[PDB]
RNA sequence: GAUAAACGCUGAAAGCAUCUAAGUGUGAAGCCCACCUCAAGAUGAGAUUUCCCAUUUCUUUAAGAAAGUAAGACCCCUGAG
RNA sequence: GCACCUCGAUGUCGGCUCGUCGCAUCCUGGGGCUGUAGUCGGUCCCAAGGGUUGGGCUGUUCGCCCAUUAAAGCGGCACGC
């Protein structure tokens, strides 16, 4: 038994990010997004503690589909019942809920009790301006 | 239209024209002529 | 757009003017207060709270007695709304009376139905029997689970599990008369429901 | 790129504007505006101005086809219009006209009416014949084509509306 | 501590691999568990290290 | 309303032709609505209207305990739609 | 065909009740060609939304026969239970 931070529950203090989504693919913002939400790139991790930032992301209507994609990644549900697939989605969510286009981030994040807390962090707003100006957020260039 | 796997030309007024991922056979020679690949 | 609650009386018949008989059902109202008008910028859509009948004034609350009284009437008992209207043409405090179907005669009837406890799993759902003769045991039986591969049971196996007691709509009914001075009106047909329940009639949405 | 690189000529009543990717041109009946890509580029040196692009792609060809023939559409329409008539066999088909209302008994108990947009009238001479007129060439064509689909040609008799020159093969099948 | 130092290592524009190279082009051997400490503790000292380490491989 | 097979309009790569790469349409009991029902434990637990306003202990005043109440609900009794 | 599998014990095919899925489609729906005049048809492409009868003779899987119907589909689900 040695010296290493084993962080604490109230010691870390969470910022506030903006992240635009004006022509950048989903993956790739999925990507940087979630590798915030873990609390990375910070030194202060422990497995356990929400190390986290809050991220608000804006324009979800304008994220590229490289190539095709646009009429191809059927999303698929079912619901318990027989004969119960509904395909109904498709790349038509770009257009209606584009919220919901918060699959592609649940999915990058574990399935832990981590994973619940951590993805409420999230708010994906398809328009282009915040309800959370009270809080000052910041920017967040990518070239990543 | 005649779907087959196959497809040639059959007069000589045949012209071959892919439209999508498709091989087409199209004649004003006669409308029998007509060819997909399929 | 055009409604009015009320309650069920009973069954009759009418000689038309041409004299062929006709079954009747025999629906009540009131005067018909008007208590709400629900506007976009507040509640988001549009819609008329409407109410039928007179409670005792031992029968309600101080909640109920300040809600009630931005129209100045008795408590009443059967609160309800109404949607797809235009509204203009609403006051807070109206009454709708029996006046606004008299020659609507094409209208939706949403009663709510009868109640029969735990029943088998036939009058639910009409599945035959089996044979009561010939050596067999399986009269009045709901039937087999399914397959065996999936080792489970797949939803909606229908099984016993109580009728009645949600509510019906009945389209396309016509109406008869309209009796404004006794606060009748007189339809075709059959109204699903117990006695003294209520009894919601608009003007239909199929044309 | 034999049609990539010919001069097109514009003759008098010709006025063009740059708006960023728009080309519109005005003239003496109409107002045909569009955009285009980036890779495209204008020319001055009067009434005759053509196109030349950045090469060193592997396409190279095809938008500069596209945009000459286009234009020359644009600049013939703008000028003097196009015409596409068509016809009415199988005797007892009718065509009337009041106002922008086409009534058209080809055999049906109907019916048959056809509306207009704006930039398109309909010009009924006889009983047989119909004319369209317009600026663009594809409005005109799809209108064209939508009056062709109400009762197309057969191979026995011939009835239907046609072209002014459309070749109908005839298959004359017996009586049984 | 590979995830602490590629952290803070990237808050100075190394990426999470060459302090490695660089420290071992500079002859500087310490422990993970070490730089882990000095990563979350030390940013001075960490920054040294880190100058250093862009220092060597800059040839 | 967007599609399937099919039919086109304009147009070049390939001075012609050509439904297609640029762009622009018609198109089925099928897909998504429209018809009836359930539905905020939708732990992302939503929204509106109306009603009710303060003792003791100090533990050391902290989102402390303890006690009689207001709006209101329940226990018990006569019952059935 | 082989013998991995279940011998301190796993019941045979039809019928009754109850269904569910696939598409190489029986009817209804949309199309292309014709050695398609019309009424009928032949073949091929899209399409699984719903529907698919009572009897007579055999223990029957098979079948044959009578009378109807828009039609009296082929299969998987321990040759479903
Ligand atoms: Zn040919």
């Amino acid at each position: 038994m040695r010296t290493t931070y084993m962080a604490k529950a109230g010691e870390v203090e969470r910022k506030w990010y903006v992240v635009d989504a004006t022509d950048v693919p989903l993956g790739r913002l999925s990507a940087v997004v979630a590798s915030v939400l873990r609390g990375k790139n910070k030194p202060t991790f422990t497995p356990h503690v929400d190390t986290g930032d809050f991220v608000i992301v804006i324009n979800a209507d304008k994220v590229k589909l490289t190539g095709k994609k646009a009429t191809d990644k059927i999303y698929y549900r079912h619901s318990m019942y027989p004969g119960g697939l509904k395909s109904v989605t498709a790349g038509e969510l770009r257009d209606k809920n584009s919220r919901r286009l918060e699959t592609s981030v649940k999915g990058m994040l574990p399935k832990n009790t981590l994973g619940r807390k951590q993805f409420t962090k999230l708010n994906v707003y398809g328009g282009a301006e915040h309800p959370h100006a009270a809080q000052q957020p910041e920017v967040l260039d990518i070239t990543n | 239209m005649k779907v087959r796997p196959s497809v040639k030309p059959m007069c000589e007024h045949c012209k071959v024209i892919r439209r999508k991922g498709r091989v087409m056979v199209i004649c004003p020679a006669n409308p029998k002529h007509k060819q997909r690949q399929g | 757009t055009k409604g009015i609650l009320g309650k069920k009386v009973g069954m009759t018949q009418i000689f038309t003017e041409s004299g062929e008989l006709i079954p009747v059902t025999v629906v009540e109202a009131t005067p018909n207060v008007v208590l709400q008008v629900k506007t976009v910028e507040t509640d988001g859509y549009e819609a008329i709270q409407v109410g039928y009948q007179d409670k005792r004034e031992v029968l309600s609350n101080k909640p109920a007695k300040g809600h009630v009284a931005k129209a100045n009437t008795a408590p009443k008992r059967f609160i309800k709304e109404f949607k797809n209207v235009e509204l203009g043409e609403y006051e807070v405090g109206k009454e709708i009376k029996v006046d606004v179907f008299q020659a609507g005669d094409v209208v939706d009837v949403t009663g709510t139905t009868k109640g029969k406890g735990f029943q088998g799993a036939i009058k639910r759902h009409g599945q035959s029997r089996g044979p009561m003769s010939h050596g067999s045991r399986y009269h009045r039986r709901p039937g087999s689970m399914g397959p065996v591969a999936p080792n489970r049971v797949f939803k909606n196996k229908r099984l016993a599990g109580r009728m009645g007691g949600d509510r019906v709509t009945i389209q396309n009914l016509e109406v008869v008369k309209v009796d404004v001075e006794r606060n009748v009106i007189l339809i075709k047909g059959n109204i699903p429901g117990a006695k003294k329940s209520l009894i919601t009639i608009k003007s239909a949405v199929k044309a | 790129s034999r049609i990539g690189n010919k001069v097109v000529v514009l003759p008098a009543g010709v006025e063009i504007k740059q708006d960023g990717n728009n080309i519109t041109v005005k003239g003496p009946k109409g107002e045909l505006t569009r955009e285009f890509s980036s890779d495209i580029k204008m020319n001055i040196e009067g009434n005759e101005v053509t196109f030349t692009r950045p090469n060193d792609s592997k396409e190279m060809k095809t938008i500069h086809g596209t945009t000459r023939a286009n234009f020359n559409n644009m600049v013939v329409g703008v000028s003097e219009g196009f015409q596409k008539a068509l016809e009415l066999i199988g005797v007892g088909y009718r065509a009337q006209v009041q106002g922008n209302k086409l009534t058209l008994n080809v055999g049906y108990s109907h019916p048959v009416e056809m509306t207009a947009p704006e930039g398109v009238t309909f010009e009924v001479p006889a009983n047989t014949q119909v004319i369209v007129k317009g600026i663009n060439k594809e409005v005109v064509g799809e209108l064209a084509a939508n009056i062709r689909g109400v009762r197309p040609p057969e191979p026995y008799k011939g009835k239907g509306i046609r072209y002014v020159g459309e070749f109908v093969r005839r298959k004359e099948g017996k009586t049984g | 501590w590979i995830a602490r130092i590629n952290a803070a290592a990237r808050m100075n524009g190394l990426s999470y691999s060459k302090l490695m190279h660089g420290l071992k082009l500079a002859e500087i051997d310490i422990n993970r568990k070490m730089l882990a400490d000095l990563a979350v503790n030390d940013a001075a000292a960490f920054t040294a290290l880190a100058e250093q380490a862009k220092d060597a491989l800059s040839k």
